């Protein structure tokens, strides 16, 4: 895991932990003033940046996966969606997902269809519709050397 | 079992039936003419000497190998003093390496004598020999005993017949003492 | 015989070793069913644009513009933040920093990144690449599963763990071309002794001779029996673990060109066997099944490629050192050592006169490199 | 991490394309290793070697001890008792100076009839095969050789003798030599310190083949250099490098 | 019906077995201040092991009376003084004595 990276993710979620429940407003109040993401392009090299966005986006949606408050779980699925909409990066990546994780997200939509979410739910149909998911067994790669 | 290929004992440690016995007998008999056998158990010391054979005739194979890992693979109970019969019998192995020229100058040790055991069985006599000119006794007695068997103070002082009777009465349980006896008792 | 038993869904065993048995076929095919897919063909986008969206919001659940004309603004690249990323309070910046600094202390300009570009194009060599025949174009939904191989012995066993190449595999096809496309050197290995006709071109090499070769996945033994000359080791394999109670259970037999990587069960991140030629032997770690996209490799044909060449070093001449060996010589007087390796120009002018006879007497055997994949 | 998945290594069966493999030829890249020669394993080696000799010298020595032992205890005579006696004053002074003689002449000449099988399996657990341990008690463990690095006046010397020669024996050049060396430093280091052959002056008939080969086998930007070299013989590393770099 | 209550033991080589000689006894050694209390003892009762027995719980009258004899072989004047010297009977502050040296143990098995 990444250790920069988790602690960035951490404290922007411990933000949104006071930041209101699950309107936008507040997101594009931070996304405005404090700007989360800095460390994207600066002067680095083709695969360090390449290795940095992929264990980001791997870690910010295994951080979606256990269950926490709205504030959190808004707070972590669309940092993940504004890390892929600023995607100026070349390569292919896409975010790293689980199988049950779909079945997950499946209800969620099932509960934003009777709840007013309206903001969360264009933005997760957007990201959707973007083709960002990539899902596997396990949020990263696994081997018997241990 | 270490005659036949079995299934659970690997073809490595399946050794000839013969020389191993016959090298098992050598050491035996050098067992029992360094006073090792003499006054202990006479099975350890065969379990031992059959154990440095098996580790003699291929040393490189079974040099981890252990004695409880060899009681094991065997399916033999491990007698106790089995140990410390071949903690013996390695030690007087290095007396005869000591004796012997090339490998007093090897500096061999209780681990690396083994490789060699068989050529100290090959002259075994005069190096017996050389080893008694230069007697096989419990650890506990040859730590310098210096004062052997030291001579008791005689002391027949008899008197005419006794002594007195303070003795009799401070032997003699009191009141006292008889009744905690009895509660305690009770 | 059937599958073992068991849901799609790779319920963990081990904490973040492996998951249980599953199977892989039902897995791909619930995969495909949870969802409808068709997305890629990379058909976004190169005017009436407010009316189409209009009426899929119509279809969609909210059926109004209230909100998702607001996100869209919202949602830009012309608010986002070239520019040196300092002037504000941060934490990973330290460390980018400190790493700006290490990297101007010793690397030069770019370089020294081995490793790294051999993965960038490895990585690209599969972004967007069509197939030369319109009916090869693999079909929206396709099972594609990352598998890594261990063969060798020769490499770091202190640096982690890292002996040999991963590759990529399609679910409808079959295991028999994986067992074709993995590069054994064993396969180019050829026996014999040429020490009196060194010029003669070494014939049917191993991997022709030796056409015995069989997977193992969860007590199920794949025989390959596509060639007349094929043996079958799985036999005696069998009859050792039957003759006798160790504690394992009777396991089936199958034919490797009868079941593709659909119809197996698998456990990701287990170790699975790939014997052949009698004692090569391959760890096979299945360790992501992932379906296909747009962005990866579109073409049947290819889509097993290679996707982690892990390095090896070649074995120089000991003569000259300066050329790759090719010969390998035993019991060579003229040879410096017992395992020695010879060239061809310094094996010829050393082990042989001006006339090309035999100086000496010697064992020699064509000496196939490791190295000769890559 | 393990690679003994099928069989752990309990009861491995040997099957028929295992023995055919072990029994063919093909011995691919695994008993060809070479490990590098450490301390404690050079002193195991000259500590065999003079225990072996010493050995084989005393054994007879000893063997006929034991015969005068026999017939002491077996023959009555006493006019023979004395010449018995002498005799075995002569073996033991024989012993005595055998195990004088200093730990110079004890460790053989160059080329000597040894049981190499037997001293690797005894001290080296097998470890050490025995022609490889020929081989580095025959030319790298040897009081003899001159451990002395080339004094810049070797090189020359060698080079004549082998055109003079016909650079067909190792052996014969170093002889001619002389510097009491063996004949695998002097080549090595000859090699080492020689300009290569200088096959052409870059024709593009192996240009062509070096792009072909960049344009096969070639990954992003790093070149496999010793790729190249593998299939262009008479060339150099850094030369190559410098080269094939630039236009 | 035994259902997998036991396992089997693949022990009894018929080949041979060999002797033990030493079954149970397996005592337990003593220290520096359960020596001190022990010559308490005998300087407060005298060579009745009974009463030695019931007041110790936790040691055996066996390793008392072996305690006692190997003291008699080997330090004979201490069991003289211990003779010479005498002590009533103290039954509570005996068992406040017995809780303190129980604490002193489950210290020591701590340690």
């Amino acid at each position: 895991t990444p250790p920069g990276l988790q602690t960035d993710c951490e404290a922007l979620l411990s933000r949104f932990q006071e930041t209101d429940s699950v309107r936008f407003e507040d997101f594009t109040e931070l996304w405005r003033n404090m700007k989360f993401g800095t460390i994207f392009c600066g002067r680095m090299r083709n695969l360090e940046k390449n290795m940095f966005t992929k264990e980001a986006l791997a870690l910010a949606w295994r951080y979606f996966l256990p269950p926490y408050t709205f504030q959190i779980r808004v707070g972590a699925l669309y940092l993940l969606y504004g890390l892929y909409n600023t995607q100026l990066c070349q390569p292919k990546q896409k975010i790293r997902v689980a199988l049950k994780d779909w079945d997950e997200v499946l209800k969620f939509q099932q509960d934003l269809v009777n709840a007013q979410h309206f903001d969360a739910a264009y933005i997760f149909r957007k990201l959707r519709l973007d083709r960002a998911f990539h899902f596997t067994a396990m949020p990263k790669l696994l081997s018997y050397r241990m | 079992k270490l005659f036949q290929a079995s299934p659970s004992v690997p073809a490595k440690y399946v050794e000839d039936k013969e020389k191993m016995l016959s090298r098992t007998m050598q050491l035996v008999e050098l067992a029992n003419e360094t006073w090792l056998v003499t006054g202990r158990h006479p099975l350890p010391v065969i379990t031992a000497a059959t154990f440095l054979a098996w580790q003699s005739l291929q040393p490189a194979d079974r040099l981890s190998c252990s004695l409880a890992r060899f009681c094991k693979l065997a399916n033999v109970d491990l007698p106790y003093p089995a140990s410390s019969r071949l903690q013996e019998l390695l030690a007087v192995l290095l007396r005869m390496a000591e004796q012997l020229a090339w490998l007093r100058v090897l500096r061999l040790d209780k681990r690396s004598v083994v490789k060699h055991i068989g050529d100290l069985l090959q002259h075994r006599q005069s190096l017996v020999r050389s080893a008694f000119r230069d007697l096989l006794l419990p650890p506990c007695m040859l730590k310098s005993p210096k004062r052997i068997c030291p001579v008791p103070p005689v002391s027949t002082v008899t008197g005419d017949e006794n002594i007195s009777d303070s003795e009799i009465e401070q032997y003699l349980r009191t009141p006292q003492e008889v009744r905690d006896f009895q509660r305690a008792q009770a | 015989v059937s599958g073992s038993g068991g849901c799609n869904f790779p319920e963990y065993e081990l904490p973040e070793l492996n998951t249980r048995a599953f199977h892989v076929g039902a897995f791909g095919e619930l995969w495909r069913g949870r969802l409808r897919g068709a997305g890629d063909l990379s058909l976004r986008e190169p005017a009436a644009d407010s009316d189409r969206e209009d009426a899929a919001v119509a279809r969609d659940l909210d059926c109004s513009l209230e909100a998702a004309a607001e996100l869209r603004a919202v949602c830009g690249l012309d608010k986002l933040k070239e520019v040196i990323p300092e002037n504000t309070d941060l934490v990973t910046l330290g460390v980018r920093k400190r790493f700006l600094e290490h990297r101007e202390e010793t690397i030069t300009i770019d370089r020294a990144c081995r490793q790294e570009t051999f993965v960038y194009e490895m990585e690209s060599h599969a972004i967007g690449k069509k197939p030369e025949n319109s009916a090869d174009m693999i079909e929206e939904g396709e099972l594609i599963l990352s598998v890594n191989i261990l063969y060798p012995v020769i490499f770091h066993k202190h640096k982690e763990h890292k002996p040999y190449q991963t590759m990529l595999v399609l679910g409808s096809q079959k295991l028999t071309q994986l067992r074709d496309s993995i590069r054994c050197v064993s396969d180019l290995q050829i026996g014999g002794e040429f020490s009196n006709t060194p010029d003669q071109a070494p014939e049917h090499i191993s991997k022709d001779l030796y056409k015995s070769a069989f997977f193992y996945f969860e007590g199920t033994f794949y025989n390959d029996k596509r060639y007349p000359e094929c043996r079958d080791l799985s036999r005696t394999i069998i009859e050792w673990s039957e003759s006798h109670d160790r504690g394992y259970g009777k396991f089936q037999t199958a034919r490797m060109e009868d079941f593709t990587f659909n119809d197996l069960c698998i456990k990701l991140g287990f170790p699975y066997l790939y014997c052949h030629q009698g004692d090569c032997e391959h760890v096979i770690v299945i360790t992501d099944i992932r379906l296909v996209h747009h962005d990866d490799c579109l073409d049947r044909t290819l889509y097993p490629l290679l996707i982690k060449k892990h390095w090896l070093w070649t074995r120089k001449c000991f003569v000259c050192k300066m050329y790759t060996a090719r010969w390998v010589t035993n019991n060579d007087s003229f040879a410096p050592e017992d395992p020695c390796f010879f060239c061809d120009v310094c094996f010829r002018m050393l082990h042989y006169d001006s006339e090309g006879n035999k100086l000496g007497e010697f064992l020699a055997y064509p000496y196939v490199d490791p190295g000769t994949f890559n | 991490p393990y690679f003994k998945d099928k069989v752990t290594g309990v009861g491995p069966p040997a099957n028929e394309d295992t023995r055919e493999k072990a029994a063919q030829g093909i011995k691919a890249f695994e008993e060809l290793l070479v490990t590098k020669w450490k301390n404690w394993e050079k002193a195991l080696l000259r500590k065999s070697v003079v225990s072996d000799r010493l050995q084989r010298l005393l054994q007879p020595k000893l063997l006929k001890l034991e015969y005068l032992h026999q017939k002491q205890s077996k023959v009555s005579s006493e006019l023979e008792r004395q010449a018995l006696e002498k005799q075995g004053r002569e073996a033991e002074k024989e012993i005595q100076d055998i195990n004088q003689l200093p730990e110079e002449a004890l460790l053989g000449n160059r080329l000597d009839s040894h049981d190499w099988e037997k001293i690797s399996n005894i001290n080296f657990e097998g470890s050490r095969s025995a022609e490889e341990i020929r081989k580095f008690w025959q030319n790298s463990e040897h009081p003899s050789i001159n451990k002395q690095e080339w004094s810049r006046e070797e090189e020359e010397r060698l080079q004549a003798i082998a055109a003079a020669h016909g650079h067909l024996e190792w052996q014969k050049i170093a002889e001619e030599l002389g510097t009491s060396r063996s004949a695998f430093q002097c080549l090595q280091k000859f090699q080492q310190h020689n300009k290569a052959l200088k096959r052409k002056e870059w024709t593009e008939e192996e240009d062509r083949m070096l792009t072909q080969l960049v344009q096969e086998m070639r990954v992003g930007s790093h070149i496999p250099y010793r790729r190249i070299v593998y299939y262009m013989e008479g060339r150099d590393s850094m030369q190559l490098i410098y080269r094939w770099t630039k236009s | 019906c035994v259902v997998e209550e036991n396992d089997p033991i693949f022990e009894r080589g018929s080949t041979t077995t060999y002797s033990s000689f030493r079954k149970n006894y397996y005592s337990k050694p003593w220290s520096n201040k359960e020596t001190d209390m022990f010559f308490l003892a005998i300087s407060m009762v005298g060579t009745d092991f009974s009463m030695i027995g019931q007041l110790f719980p936790h040691r055996a009258r066996i390793e008392i009376k072996n305690k006692f004899k190997r003291e008699e072989k080997t330090n004979g004047w201490r069991i003289d003084k211990a003779f010479q010297e005498k002590r009533p009977f103290d039954f509570d502050f005996f068992a406040h004595l017995l809780q303190k040296v129980l604490a002193e143990e489950e210290k020591r098995k701590q340690k």
